[PDB]
């Protein structure tokens, strides 16, 4: 009849189309810093064990 | 260029840091609502007009 | 390699259905092997086949044909060594390996 | 050198592909594909039927972009027609062309990216494509070969309800768009298959007839929506997309973009989408409505003979051409005045595409041979047809 | 105990829980819904009469659209 | 002591005779490619490479810094024809 | 050593039991992330879909095609399948649970693992396919690439323990895992791994679709299940060894009466689960390289780090004298 | 002792036999020295097609611009006799 | 001018340029820090 | 550049032994040229500044059975450049040999290819003028006009022979021709 | 043999239930139909979930769904793939262009059916069938499997 199938009265709300920024992430230094330091003090760590085991 | 873009570049390389995301919304979805329908018991949406046997 | 221009006169599109019957016969051998032929069907009776096609044709005059004639000569050619479809008795388009015709027709079918 | 014989019998690439490719090592010295497994005798068996039997062979030469073929032939049969579409119309069918053309760059994407080796966009992708064919399904009541767009409009109405639907859909899909972009974009597995692989020059893609994705990622700035629009393109906003290096990579950003493009599209149809007819009330080409036929007797006779012997055209011929989802799909119509067409060449940049692999996967590896495939996005039906 | 070698009916069983039943046609197939959001708000389903044996087609014409959301109509309502 | 080495015999025998069983009760109802040796060459190096690391890491605590050395002197020869290898494009496939 | 076949079983056994549930477990997780299901029909919640697999494939009538090399192309999956059975025999599940406490398992280990290649290549040659060849040649090719950095990868482990016993490997950890000082190095193993077992993103047989046939094309019914069953049983030892050496294998996380009262063979099982749901997570995630790219990240990148930190560790246990 | 050239006697009979044969050569004008068009009553095709047996049955190819050269038994002879692909 | 032919090849070749730090820490601890503890345990 | 520019700057410029027909139409600018002349017309319109025709969109025969020379060669053309199409058409029989362009166009190569598969018509300099639809060893030449809709033979597996072989068609219901002229 | 009956049919149970509860279909992905038994194989309807994995090589194939038009220039290569695969195995023709020739049903390059070149087991309607109907007929399939009685036939053979 003369009801057809359309947008309501003032349309559609707004969409987005573009990409939306995520995040940058975990610092460079930090993961470079929490690796040495655990390298650093597990390898001392290790010496330690290897002296109760001796 | 400079030192600390280098360095953050270099890091990123090695660290694998954009492998994370992915990783990351892929375990998102685990723990998502399926959306698999369990047929024969459930069925697809059809339409009036749905064009079947004579 | 490409397709060459039409022959001018009878005596070039000749030589062009010299060479097509020389690349026909040269692959007799590799038509053999591919059909499993040898206890089938001798070479020289391809190269007969080969050679009673050409001479069905020898009344043309227009060397357009004669060239149209050994293109299609040669992708048949190409087709059969190429992308050969064994049957038995039949190779492509070939056959290989006290009445009047009218009763025996007759007895067959009233199309004749 | 040695001769790899590749044809998957699957449509992991495509099914019907067959290729003949010389080697050096892995390096590809000559690809030359073998086609015709899937010709049917389409422009053939199209001289045998009315205008409107006609049409549904259309649906199934890129029967990843049923509509838009659809769309190209009902374009041609109007323009020898001179017949003119309502505006409504022209926006349903603007509308389902973009709806056809995510349905296709999804499929083309993550088939490509399957064939690469990741599997996950696949699913993710191919769940969004349930909900268009479910639009599909509602206006013609077929899930791919609607048949909907006709000479002359559309063949039915929107039910009711479906644009709230559209909306709630395009509410969404922006967030679908940016999940199989973390998944691909950024990658370095996906950048190390894709960047600089398959590289095309403008003067390339122009010696070989690419259109499309395959000629916008060489830097040339062409889309016939925008150079030869037609029905309501010309009232819509949107941008497009070209590459800067010409390769798979820029290929595939292209696509991304276009998707969100077309994304824009559809909104803004749903926003300006008028009321009024479907159909051109030229009552000597279009049916009458059911109530009509049965209560009017030249409707009636109308009825009879749009069904029994179709309209005629008059003698003429043209070449109408689209921006189809794959490129520039063009018919050839010939009319010889009769209900039939005289003869119906259908150009397909498939076939266009697929006889650029040669020069395009030259001095390649072997595994980019798929990816070259992937790119150009061949569908057999409209390269056989 | 068809549970344990049919996972398929085992799905069925646990979606279930905390339904509402609809109705029950003239085979004994038991028409179950929701009312929730899950696959966009589409929560209909049927239990087959037969728990072995059962198949798509024993779905009656008159919960055949009920069933695959052509209408809103249950069996019952089509049938009066 | 070399006994238990003998589990390992008796483990292959059994898993022998489940790969025969498994194996055997479905029978009841031209283009030389250089890269390839090139490659199996640097296995066989760092291959001997490993084999003589083994004594190695097990003896630095008795061998101390000349031990140290020593194993790094051979290193740094082993990686000069490494970096032969690198600079002539034998670790490149493309 | 009459109860040894009784050990052996014990081990073998559930091994086989585990490894059909892998494959269950992988479709399980893929489906999951894939926003399916997965297997669910085929017994309660898909859990009897490995039992009708097997069936199907020892009810499916083997092929044998007309190939000169009759016997190596049936022994290929043998050879794969025993050398994937074998290497549990020294893997210690906890304090004093294991078949054969070799002092010299870490070598042994590192023998099957070089001894893995040859049911691939024989595979490839015997079936009489230049496509098969090919894939069997680059797929040996890259095991036997990352196999190096393997190796290395263990001596560093072996210079930080003193010692081939894979027990006493673990026992070395009480005081911390060595996966704190050395993850970059447990990265390096994990990948190495991946790429050592033919998975994804290293998966050639696996890319058809690319045109790059399998090793394994040719092979029906039981063959190619014991080439399947050999290469999941590989994923579960290399998971079973990233735990040994670098999450202390059966030991708790921390050295708290709580955490002892549960047994060390569950906390050694729980990091191997973890471990292959990685494996699982990790094919999920990515696409895979081209072969000529792997091989390059084989030599140009895991040697030269393996390398490095051999060096590196060996120093500086040298230097401050914290040897064992 | 190996050599390189069939001999002279064994070709000239191989020729003529083959010559003697072949379709339309009544065994009476075949002599070591009959030329094929003049004497023989064959047409080029038919020239051609003999040509073409003189390669099948001594098993190598004859080059097309020195075919023309044959045209009766006794250059036959002397092109095959001589040829050390010839067989 | 050799400091930024350094910073581009770390840019370029940063698996290598890890490598030789990590290798060349492992042999400077030994060849330097070694004989200083020696040393400062003597006296 | 639109449809009058063209016409009007082509008939000034081209050389006048080149054209022999010429229509404007909304339907399409149209140049007919004999077929000696095709090959240098499209050089023409591909180097020329002002018009710069550097796509080949496509090639079709249409056959005309009451024509002497029945098949009717069909150029498409387009100008990125100038954002215009150009519709150029020559005559052919089914023995007279036409110029190829690829040379000009690389596009042309496999639309040749099927104009000789569909049509018979051969093209002179061809790099690789072979069948590129229909089946190995088929026969004919299925667009024209008197080429019966479902061929002259079909494929079917053959037991005894273990293999698919062709043999001539029969049909179980044939084709219904519906005359409503 | 009141009791060899009762073995025979029970081992003929595990048969058909192994054989059921594991299809592995070799897709021959033709024309539009393969779309739609993409589809079927995607997450609304995840035919991994029924235990259908899909192979690449026919040699691990229990199944070969023809899915599209089969041209004359294809039926060989379609026959050869047939004849690779392993005992037992079972053919579905998918859509009207695999049944029957469909709308190319009277060109000059379409077999007019997969019936002529192999035997198939079930025939699914449609142009295309939907991905439920498609699941439909692979459950039909199961069905015709759960009417084996191999160990049965061969034991009184
Ligand atoms: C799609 O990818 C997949 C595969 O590769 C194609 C598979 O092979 C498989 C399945 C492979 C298997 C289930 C092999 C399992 C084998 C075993 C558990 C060991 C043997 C088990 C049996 C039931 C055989 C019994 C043999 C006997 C002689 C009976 C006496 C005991 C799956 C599930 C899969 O998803
Ligand atoms: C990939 C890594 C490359 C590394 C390359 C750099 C290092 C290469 C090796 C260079 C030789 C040693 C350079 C290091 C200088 C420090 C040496 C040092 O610290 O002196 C120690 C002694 O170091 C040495 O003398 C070892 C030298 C290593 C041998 C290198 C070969 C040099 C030439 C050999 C000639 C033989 C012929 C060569 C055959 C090819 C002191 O030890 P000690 O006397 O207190 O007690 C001994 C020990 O602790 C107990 O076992
Ligand atoms: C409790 C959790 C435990 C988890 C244990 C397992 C961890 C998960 C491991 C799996 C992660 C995902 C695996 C899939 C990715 C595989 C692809 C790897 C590609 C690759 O290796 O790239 C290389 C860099 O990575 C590499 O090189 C990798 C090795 C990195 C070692 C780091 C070396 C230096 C570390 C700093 C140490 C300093 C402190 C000591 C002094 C460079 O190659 P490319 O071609 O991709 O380049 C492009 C760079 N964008
Ligand atoms: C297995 C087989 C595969 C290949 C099959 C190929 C089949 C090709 C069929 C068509 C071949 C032709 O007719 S090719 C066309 C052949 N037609 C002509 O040559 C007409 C002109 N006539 C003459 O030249 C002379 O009559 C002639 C006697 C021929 C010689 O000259 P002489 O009188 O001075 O000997
Ligand atoms: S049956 Fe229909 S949908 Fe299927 S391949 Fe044929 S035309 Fe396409």
């Amino acid at each position: 009849p003369l009801l057809q199938d359309g947008p309501p009265p003032g349309g559609f709300a707004p969409v987005r189309y573009a990409r939306r920024i995520s995040n940058t992430g975990p610092s460079a230094m930090a993961m470079f810093l929490a690796v040495s330091g655990a390298f650093a003090w597990g390898m001392y760590q290790v010496g330690q064990g290897n002296k109760i085991r001796r | 260029k400079d030192w600390n873009t280098v360095f953050e570049r270099s890091i990123n390389t090695l660290f694998l840091t954009e492998m994370v995301r992915g990783l990351s919304l892929t375990l998102k979805y685990f723990f998502d609502p399926k959306v698999t329908i369990n047929y024969p018991f459930e069925k697809g949406p059809l339409s009036p007009r749905f064009r079947g046997e004579h | 390699i490409g397709v060459p221009p039409n022959s001018a006169n009878l005596t070039e599109a000749r030589r062009r259905v010299f060479d097509f019957f020389r690349a026909a016969c040269r692959s007799i051998p590799t038509i053999m092997d591919i059909y499993n032929l040898q206890d089938v069907v001798a070479p020289s009776q391809l190269r007969y086949a080969i050679s009673a096609q050409i001479r069905n044709n020898a009344h043309i005059t227009d060397p357009k044909v004669i060239d149209l004639l050994i293109f299609k000569g040669m992708e048949e050619l190409t087709d059969i060594v190429d992308h050969a479809k064994q049957r038995h008795h039949i190779i492509g388009q070939y056959v290989v390996g006290g009445k009047t015709d009218f009763l025996k027709n007759f007895y067959t079918s009233n199309y004749f | 050198n040695f001769t790899l014989n590749f044809g998957p019998q699957h449509p992991a690439a495509h099914g019907v592909l067959r290729l003949v490719l010389e080697m050096n090592g892995e390096v590809v010295e000559r690809a030359e594909p073998h086609i015709g497994l899937l010709h049917r005798g389409t422009e053939k068996l199209i001289e045998y039927k009315t205008y409107l039997q006609a049409l549904p062979y259309f649906d199934r030469l890129d029967y990843v972009s049923m509509m838009a073929q659809e769309h190209a032939y009902s374009l041609a049969v109007e323009k020898l027609l001179n017949c003119e579409v309502p505006l409504r119309a022209q926006y349903i069918r603007v509308l389902f062309c973009e709806i056809t053309r995510i349905l296709n760059h999804l499929l083309a994407l993550t088939t490509h990216a399957m064939d690469v080796g990741a599997l996950t966009p696949f699913l993710w992708a191919f769940e969004e494509r349930e909900k268009l064919l479910e639009f599909y399904e509602r206006v013609s009541g077929a899930r791919m070969h609607a048949s909907f767009i006709r000479p002359g409009g559309v063949a039915q109405d929107l039910p009711l309800g479906l644009c709230r639907d559209i909306d709630s859909f395009t509410q969404q899909f922006a967030s679908r768009i940016d999940e199989l972009e973390e998944m691909l974009t950024g990658n370095r597995i996906w950048k190390q298959r894709l960047v600089d692989i398959g590289t095309v020059t403008a003067q390339q893609a122009k010696d070989w007839g690419f259109s499309g994705v395959m000629l916008r990622g060489s830097g040339v700035c062409w889309d016939l929506r925008r150079a030869a629009p037609y029905d309501v393109y010309d009232q819509l906003d949107f941008d497009v997309p070209v590459g800067t290096r010409g390769d798979c990579y820029d290929r595939y950003c292209i696509r991304i973009e276009e998707m969100r493009q077309s994304l824009r599209i559809i909104v803004q149809c749903l926003n300006q989408m008028p009321s009024g007819m479907i159909k051109a009330d030229d009552r000597k080409l279009c049916p009458p409505s059911r109530c009509r036929m049965k209560l009017s007797m030249e409707s009636l006779i109308h009825h009879f003979e749009l069904y029994t012997e179709g309209f005629s055209v008059p003698a003429s011929s043209t070449y109408t051409a689209v921006e189809a989802p794959k490129g520039e799909f063009g018919v050839f119509l010939v009319s010889n005045g009769s209900n039939r067409p005289y003869r119906c060449k259908i150009r397909a940049p498939g076939f266009a595409h697929l006889q650029g692999l040669d020069f395009m996967s030259k001095h390649h590896m072997l595994a980019d041979v798929v990816t070259i495939i992937g790119t150009q996005d061949i569908v057999f039906g409209e390269v056989d047809r | 105990m068809r549970c344990l070698p049919d996972g398929n009916l085992l799905q069925t069983k646990i979606h279930n829980i905390g339904a509402t039943l609809v109705g029950v046609d003239k085979f004994g197939n038991k028409y179950y819904q929701k009312l929730g959001d899950t696959q966009y708000g589409r929560h209909r389903w049927v239990e087959y009469a037969s728990k072995d044996r059962y198949n798509a087609s024993q779905v009656p014409a008159e919960w055949h659209g009920w069933l695959h959301f052509i209408t809103d109509h249950t069996g019952d309502e089509l049938l009066s | 002591m070399m006994l238990e080495f003998a589990p390992i015999f008796i483990y292959l025998v059994i898993s022998l005779l489940v790969s025969l069983i498994l194996l055997g009760v479905p029978f009841l109802f031209s283009r030389f490619d250089i890269r390839f040796y090139l490659v199996s060459i640097l296995f066989l190096i760092f291959d001997l490479e490993v084999t003589f690391f083994f004594p190695w890491a097990v003896s630095l605590n008795k061998i101390d810094l000349f031990g140290f050395w020593s194993m790094m002197a051979f290193l740094f020869i082993l990686t000069i024809g490494f970096l032969y290898e690198w600079k002539r494009g034998a670790l490149d496939w493309e | 050593y009459i109860a040894v076949p009784a050990e052996i079983l014990g081990i073998i056994l559930p091994l086989l039991l585990g490894v059909a549930f892998l494959v269950l477990a992988e479709r399980k997780v893929m489906a999951f992330v894939q926003r399916r299901k997965g297997p669910d029909v085929v017994g309660s919640f898909g859990l009897l879909q490995p039992l009708a697999d097997g069936l199907k494939l020892i009810l499916k009538e083997p092929i044998s095609p007309s190939s000169a090399n009759f016997f190596l192309f049936r022994m290929a999956p043998v050879a794969t399948f025993m050398l994937s059975l074998v290497a549990w025999a020294v893997v210690p599940f906890d304090y004093g649970m294991v078949l054969s406490d070799l002092n010299i398992g870490l070598l042994y280990l590192f023998a099957i693992s070089s001894l893995g290649v040859y049911g691939i290549i024989i595979a490839g040659r015997s079936s009489n396919s230049k496509y098969a060849f090919l894939g069997a040649l680059r797929s040996a090719a890259q095991m036997v690439s990352y196999e190096v950095s393997i190796g290395l990868i263990l001596i560093t482990v072996l210079i930080c323990v003193g010692s081939c016993n894979l027990s006493e490997i673990v026992m070395a950890q009480k005081q911390i895992w060595f996966g704190i000082p050395l993850f970059p190095v447990l990265v390096m193993f994990f990948i190495s791994c991946l790429a050592e077992t033919n998975r994804a993103p290293f998966d050639l047989p696996e890319a058809e679709a690319e045109l790059v046939a399998g090793y394994n094309v040719e092979y029906s019914s039981m063959g190619f299940a014991l080439f399947f069953l050999g290469e999941y049983a590989n994923m579960i030892l290399m998971s079973g060894l990233c735990t040994l050496f670098f999450l202390g294998g059966w030991l708790p996380i921390l050295d708290l009466p709580i955490f002892k009262k549960i047994p060390g063979s569950i906390w050694f099982s729980i990091k191997v689960l973890f471990f292959l749901f990685l494996y699982i997570w990790v094919r999920a995630a990515f696409p895979r390289y081209r072969y000529d790219q792997l091989m390059g990240l084989g030599w140009k990148v895991f040697l030269p780090l393996s390398l490095a930190w051999v060096v590196s560790v060996s120093g500086l246990l040298v230097t401050f004298q914290w040897l064992p | 002792v190996r050599g390189s050239f069939l001999d002279k006697s064994e070709v000239t009979d191989r020729v003529l036999s083959v010559v003697k044969n072949f379709q339309k050569v009544d065994p009476s004008k075949v002599t070591p020295k009959a030329n094929f068009q003049n004497d023989l009553g064959l047409d080029s095709l038919d020239s051609v097609e003999v040509v073409m047996a003189l390669e099948e049955e001594f098993g190598f190819e004859i080059p097309d611009n020195e075919a023309d050269k044959i045209q009766s038994i006794d250059l036959a002879v002397d092109f095959i006799a001589s040829h050390p692909q010839a067989k | 001018p050799v400091m930024e032919k350094l910073r581009m090849f770390v840019a370029q070749e940063p698996v290598v340029a890890a490598s030789c730090l990590i290798g060349g820490v492992g042999l400077f601890l030994p060849a330097v820090v070694r004989p200083i503890l020696d040393s400062l345990e003597a006296s | 550049m639109d449809n009058q520019f063209i016409f009007k700057y082509s008939w000034e410029t081209l050389p006048k032994k080149w054209v022999k027909k010429m229509e404007r139409s909304e339907h399409g600018n149209r140049f007919d040229t004999n077929t000696d002349y095709l090959f240098q017309l499209l050089c023409f319109l591909k180097l020329h500044t002002y018009t710069r025709v550097q796509v080949l969109i496509d090639i079709c025969g249409v056959d005309y059975p009451s024509r002497k020379r029945r098949f009717e060669v069909v150029y498409n053309l387009l100008s990125t450049r100038y954002n215009s199409r150009i519709r150029v058409q020559t005559s052919a029989d089914e023995v007279t040999r036409i110029s190829s362009v690829v040379s000009l166009f690389p596009s042309a190569g496999w639309w040749e290819r099927e104009v000789w598969d569909m049509f018979g018509v051969s093209f002179i300099n061809h790099p690789d003028l072979r069948r590129i639809l229909t089946d190995y060893g088929f026969e004919g030449h299925p667009l024209r006009k008197d080429f019966p809709l479902s061929g002259y033979v079909q494929v079917r597996y053959d037991d005894p022979e273990k293999r698919v072989v062709s043999e001539p068609i029969e049909m179980t219901q044939e084709f219904r021709y519906f005359d409503f002229a | 043999s009141k009791a060899a009956e009762f073995v025979i049919s029970k081992v003929d149970d595990l048969m058909n239930w192994a054989r059921t509860g594991s299809i592995w279909p070799m897709t021959f992905g033709l024309a539009c139909c393969a779309v739609e038994m993409m589809h079927t194989g995607a997450a609304r309807y995840d035919l991994d979930r029924f235990g259908i994995i899909f192979r690449p090589s026919p040699r691990q194939s229990d199944c070969m769904i023809v899915a599209g038009t089969l041209t004359n220039k294809m039926a060989p290569a379609l026959r050869k793939v047939y004849d690779q695969m392993p005992e037992p195995r079972w053919v579905i023709s998918m859509g009207s262009c695999a049944n029957g020739g469909g709308y190319y049903h009277y060109s000059y390059s379409v077999v007019r059916g997969c019936d002529r070149i192999v035997p198939v087991d079930i025939y699914v309607p449609g142009c295309p069938p939907t991905a439920e109907a498609l699941l439909y007929g692979l459950l039909q399939l199961q069905k015709k499997i759960n009417r084996r009685k191999d160990f049965l036939h061969w034991w009184n053979k």
